[PDB]
C-alpha cells in the first residue's frame, strides 16, 4: 500500500530493544482489533535472517488517510518517548513477493496428553507410552513476548517472512490475523 | 541421609519471616518456600510439610520460637 | 600535594524503601487505606515469583519518603589536612561561582516525570505525582506533576518545577530542613503485572529445585530497594563522549550502563571522575563549566575514594 | 578437601548468637551469615547450607550444644 | 614455613576450654583467641581460621578428641 510509516526505535540503555518490541506490538494489536479495519499490513524491515534477532523497524500498510492516521495514533498511545517514528510518505513498488504470517510449533506433550486423554480417546496411561516422547521439540526464531488480555499468560509469537522470488506479484490479502498474514510490499 | 529433612530458617533481609526447606533421598523436593510472618503459621507449615514428603522418618528443625508449638514428640520421627 | 590514603563522603539524597498499594482511579485523593499487594508463587518445572494487582484494582501506587542533608564538599574521613582544605576551598569556589541549581533542577525533573517507576512506566497510560514538603508533621506546600507531558529525553520549564528546584536547592545548600513525601499513581490496567525489585541472594545453592527468581517484599507487601530508587533519580549525567540519541545516564566514575555491556568516560580518555577531579584540586585546572557539574553531583553522590601512597 | 565443609561458630562478642561458613571446592561460598540467635536456628542454618551447596558428600562442624538438635552422626556426614 | 598453621590448645587453668592460635607467613595473625568449652566448638574454630586465613595451604594441629570430628587426614592439610 501507498501509506507506510517506518518507525525507528530510539536507543534506549534502561530497557532493551525486543522488551519495548513487546510493548509496541501489543499496543498495536489492541488498538488495530478496536477500530473498523479489517486487513491492515504490517512489515518488518531490518530482518537479519542470520543471527536470529527481530529487526529495529516496523512499518504499517493501510488504504486511506483517516485510517493511517487512526493508526498513527494507535501504536502511538500513551508511550511517546520510545518510537520515534516518521512520516506517511509515498513507496515505491519493487514488490519482490514476500508474505510475512504467523507460525504454531508444539514443544509440550503435557497438553497434547491432556487433549488425547479429556476430550476423544478416553484412557489413563495409554497416551503417556503411545504418541510423546522427549524428542522432536520444535523451535521457531523470531520471539515476541506477548502478554495476554483475557485471561492469558505469556506466550511467545512466531512469523516467517515468504519466498522473495521475483517473478510476478500475486495479490493476497493484507492481513490475517493480529498485525499481518498475507504479502506486502517489501523494500 | 536416609530421612527427610525439613528446615525452617528465617530470611535476614526481613526478619519476622520464615522459609522452609524440605529434602527426600538425596535430592531436594522443595527449596526456600514462603512460610507466614509469625512462628505459629511457619510451624505450621512445618508440620504440613511433614506429612508430605515423608511418610517415615521426617526431622524438623528450627527455631526456639518456632520448635515451641508442636509438642516434643511431633519433632522427630 | 598528595590525594589522602583515606577519602568518604556521605551520602545525600537518601531514600527509603518504596511501598506499593492498588486501588481504583479517581480516588487518589482518599488513598491512605489501600491494600498493599502481595507476591506469589507459581509453577512453570521451576517455581518463580509474580506479582499482579487484584482484579477490582487497576491503579499502582507507589510511595517512598526523601531527605537533602547539605554541606557536599565536607568529607567524612580524612588523611592529610591539606587536601582536605584545597577540596573545601574548592568546593566553595564552585559553589560561589554558581549555586547548586542546574542539579537541583535536573532532580526535581526526575521527580517530576515518574523515573522510579522503572519497568511499570512503560505501559502506563496516564501518571500523575505528588510532591509533599513536612514541615512539623503536617503539609506545608503540595505539588502535582503531569508525568506524560513531561518526556524524559529533554530539560522543559515550568513554574512549579522551578518551585521544587528553587526548595532541592535550598535543602541542599544548607539554609533549612527539606524533607519531602513523593507519591506516584500509575494507570495500567485492571489487574495487569506490576514488577516490583527483583532479588539477589549470595547464598542460594547451584541444585535443581531451587527457586529460579524471587522478589522483594517488606513485611509482606512488595516493594522497591531503595538504591533502585537512588539510581533512578541519579539520571541527570549527559555531558560524555558519545552522540547524541542514546539518551542520559547515570552518574558514576567511569559512568558505565552494565545491563548493556559497555562502559562510557573509559580511563584512556580524560574524562572520568578521577583525573577531572584531581586535575581540579591539584594542577588548577577547571575541565569546563559541564564538568563541574559531573564532578560536584559524584561528590553529592559519595563513595570510597583513596589512592593508596 | 573434596566435601563441602560447613562450619557453625559462636561470636565472642556477644554471647548466644551463631554464624555460619561455607567451602565447596577450594574456594568460600558463604562468609560469615547470621545462623540465629539460638542453637535450633543455628542447627537449621547448618542444614539448610548442606542441603543446598552440597556434593554427593559434606561435613557438618558445630558445638556440643548445636550438634545435638542434628541427629546422631547420621546427617551429619555424608 | 609456607602454609599457614591453626594450633588448638587447652587451657590448664581450668580443665575443658580451649584456645586457637593462628600463623600466616611468619607473622602471628591470631594470638590466642576464645575457642569454646567443647572439643566441637574448637574444630569448628579451627575449621573456621583455615578456611579464611591462609588461602593456598594450610595445617591443622589440636588434641585428639579436637582432631576426631575433622575427616582424617583429608581436610586437615593442604
Amino acid at each position: 500500500m501507498d501509506h507506510y510509516l517506518d518507525i525507528r526505535l530510539r536507543p534506549d540503555p534502561e530497557f532493551p530493544p525486543a522488551q519495548l518490541m513487546s510493548v509496541l506490538f501489543g499496543k498495536l494489536h489492541q488498538a488495530l482489533v478496536a477500530q473498523g479495519g479489517d486487513r491492515i499490513g504490517v512489515s518488518f524491515p531490518d530482518l537479519d535472517e542470520s543471527r536470529s534477532r527481530l529487526g529495529e523497524r516496523l512499518r504499517i500498510h493501510a488504504s486511506a488517510d483517516d485510517l493511517r492516521a487512526l493508526l498513527a495514533r494507535p501504536w502511538l498511545e500513551g508511550l511517546r518517548d520510545h518510537l520515534q517514528f516518521g512520516e506517511p510518505a509515498v513507496v515505491p513498488h519493487p514488490t519482490p513477493y514476500r508474505q510475512v504470517s504467523r507460525v504454531q510449533a508444539k514443544s509440550n506433550p503435557e497438553r497434547l496428553r491432556r487433549r488425547l486423554m479429556r476430550r476423544h480417546d478416553l484412557s489413563e496411561e495409554e497416551a503417556r507410552k503411545r504418541i510423546p516422547d522427549t524428542v522432536a521439540r520444535t523451535l521457531d526464531l523470531p520471539f515476541v513476548t506477548l502478554r495476554s488480555q483475557s485471561t492469558g499468560q505469556h506466550f511467545r509469537l512466531f512469523i516467517r517472512h515468504g519466498p522473495l522470488q521475483a517473478t510476478a506479484e500475486e495479490g493476497g490479502f493484507t492481513c490475517y490475523g493480529l498485525s499481518k498474514g498475507g504479502f506486502v510490499p517489501w523494500f | 541421609s536416609r530421612p527427610t529433612v525439613v528446615t525452617v530458617t528465617e530470611t535476614p533481609r526481613n526478619p519476622g519471616s520464615y522459609e522452609v526447606n524440605v529434602e527426600r533421598d538425596g535430592k531436594m523436593v522443595v527449596g526456600r518456600a514462603r512460610a507466614g510472618s509469625d512462628p505459629g503459621a511457619a510451624a505450621a507449615k512445618a508440620m504440613q510439610m511433614a506429612m508430605e514428603w515423608g511418610s517415615p522418618n521426617y526431622v524438623i528443625l528450627g527455631s526456639n520460637k518456632v520448635l515451641a508449638f508442636i509438642p516434643e514428640q511431633l519433632r522427630v520421627k | 600535594l598528595s590525594t589522602a590514603s583515606v577519602l568518604a563522603f556521605e551520602r545525600k539524597l537518601d531514600p527509603s524503601d518504596a511501598l506499593m498499594s492498588a486501588g481504583a482511579w479517581a480516588q487518589r485523593d482518599a488513598s491512605q487505606e489501600w491494600p498493599a499487594v502481595t507476591v506469589r508463587e507459581k509453577s512453570v518445572l521451576q517455581t518463580v515469583d509474580v506479582a499482579n494487582l487484584p482484579s477490582d484494582a487497576d491503579t499502582l501506587k507507589v510511595r517512598f519518603t526523601l531527605r537533602v542533608l547539605g554541606g557536599a564538599g565536607t568529607p567524612s574521613a580524612c588523611n592529610d589536612a591539606a587536601y582536605r582544605d584545597k577540596l573545601l576551598q574548592t568546593v566553595a569556589t564552585y559553589v560561589n561561582e554558581q549555586g547548586f541549581a542546574e542539579l537541583a533542577r535536573r532532580y526535581a525533573h526526575n521527580l517530576a516525570n515518574a523515573r522510579f517507576l522503572w519497568r511499570n512506566r512503560v505501559g502506563a497510560e496516564a501518571v500523575e505525582v505528588r510532591i509533599n514538603h513536612i514541615r512539623q508533621g503536617e503539609v506545608a506546600r503540595t505539588w502535582r506533576f503531569d508525568a506524560l507531558a513531561i518526556g524524559l529525553r529533554d530539560f522543559k520549564a515550568d513554574a512549579e518545577l522551578d518551585a521544587l528546584a528553587e526548595l532541592i536547592a535550598s535543602g541542599l545548600s544548607g539554609s533549612g530542613h527539606v524533607l519531602l513525601e513523593v507519591v506516584a499513581f500509575a494507570r495500567i490496567g485492571d489487574g495487569q503485572e506490576v514488577f516490583p525489585s527483583q532479588e539477589l541472594i549470595l547464598d542460594k545453592g547451584d541444585k535443581k529445585g531451587q527457586k529460579s527468581k524471587t522478589l522483594y517484599s517488606v513485611r509482606d507487601a512488595a516493594a522497591i530497594h531503595s538504591q533502585k530508587i537512588g539510581n533512578a533519580l541519579r539520571t541527570i549525567d549527559t555531558w560524555y563522549p558519545d552522540e547524541d540519541g542514546l539518551g542520559p545516564i547515570a552518574v558514576e566514575p567511569y559512568g558505565s550502563v552494565t545491563s548493556q555491556g559497555k562502559a562510557y568516560r573509559q580511563p584512556k580518555q580524560k574524562l572520568d571522575f578521577y583525573t577531572l577531579l584531581d586535575n581540579w584540586v591539584l594542577r588548577d585546572e577547571a575541565p569546563a563549566v559541564e564538568q563541574q557539574h559531573y564532578v560536584i553531583a559524584n561528590l553529592i553522590r559519595g563513595g570510597v575514594f583513596g589512592e593508596a601512597e
